[PDB]
């Protein structure tokens, strides 16, 4: 993995041309994060 | 060290998880391409991880952040999705996950938005789909996603397309 920028923990991606998309995150160390929750799905075919 | 504990339905924290999972679905810029046409997701399952050394590992490291940043740790609950869902549950988080041609750099990517995660699914771009069928749109085959508890400290703003 790359390393965060200097003075930094993470980087954010801010949407900058699409208005309704939300913001996308990322971290250099993975000790950063803990997977909580497993969820398991379908995706829906819209009617 | 791992164990998966199944929430029930009728739990809050079941209902709220499910809520943020359903109301951050949006329409993608590639029409469906990598992800699938949908508005909405049939929720299975939801289950909770729970591997105390993980924990203790997430924690630690929590704690030094927090102290770099005047006692802030900038703490996110954000979507990840991938092929490597089960090794991360049994493992942890490691540099085998990370997106190594992502656009800020090789480094694990979260979402805000649950769609953006489906599209990782089954790969970068959706790979070939599920493994059954061969399709990115698939609505019978079973998905899962990690929502997942993120440190983001001071973090580094990248405005961008
Ligand atoms: C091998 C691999 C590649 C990308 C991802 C991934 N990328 C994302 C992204 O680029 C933006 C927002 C979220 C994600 C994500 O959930 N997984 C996960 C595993
Ligand atoms: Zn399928």
């Amino acid at each position: 993995m790359a390393h965060s920028p200097p003075g930094h923990h993470s980087v954010t991606g801010r949407p900058s041309v699409n208005g309704l998309a939300l913001a996308e995150y990322v971290i250099y160390r993975g000790e950063q994060a803990y997977p909580e929750y497993l969820i398991t799905y379908q995706i829906m075919r819209p009617e | 060290g791992t164990i998966l504990i199944d929430l029930s339905p009728d739990d809050k924290e079941f209902q709220s998880v499910e809520e943020e999972m359903q109301s951050t679905v949006r329409e993608h810029r590639d029409g469906g391409h990598a992800g699938g046409i949908f508005n909405r997701y049939n929720i299975l399952k939801i289950q909770k991880v729970c591997n105390k050394k993980l924990w203790e590992r997430y924690t630690h490291r929590r704690k030094e952040v927090s102290e770099e940043n005047h006692n802030h740790a900038n703490e996110r609950m954000l979507f990840h999705g991938s092929p490597f869902v089960n090794a991360i549950i049994h493992k942890g988080f490691d540099e085998r996950h990370a997106y190594i041609g992502g656009m800020f750099g090789a480094g694990i990517y979260f979402a805000e938005n649950s769609s953006k995660s489906n599209q990782y699914v089954y790969g970068i771009g959706g790979g070939t789909g599920c493994p059954v069928h061969k399709d990115r749109s698939c609505y019978i085959c079973h998905r899962q996603l990690l929502f997942c508890r993120v440190t983001l400290g001071k973090s580094f703003l990248q405005f961008s397309a």
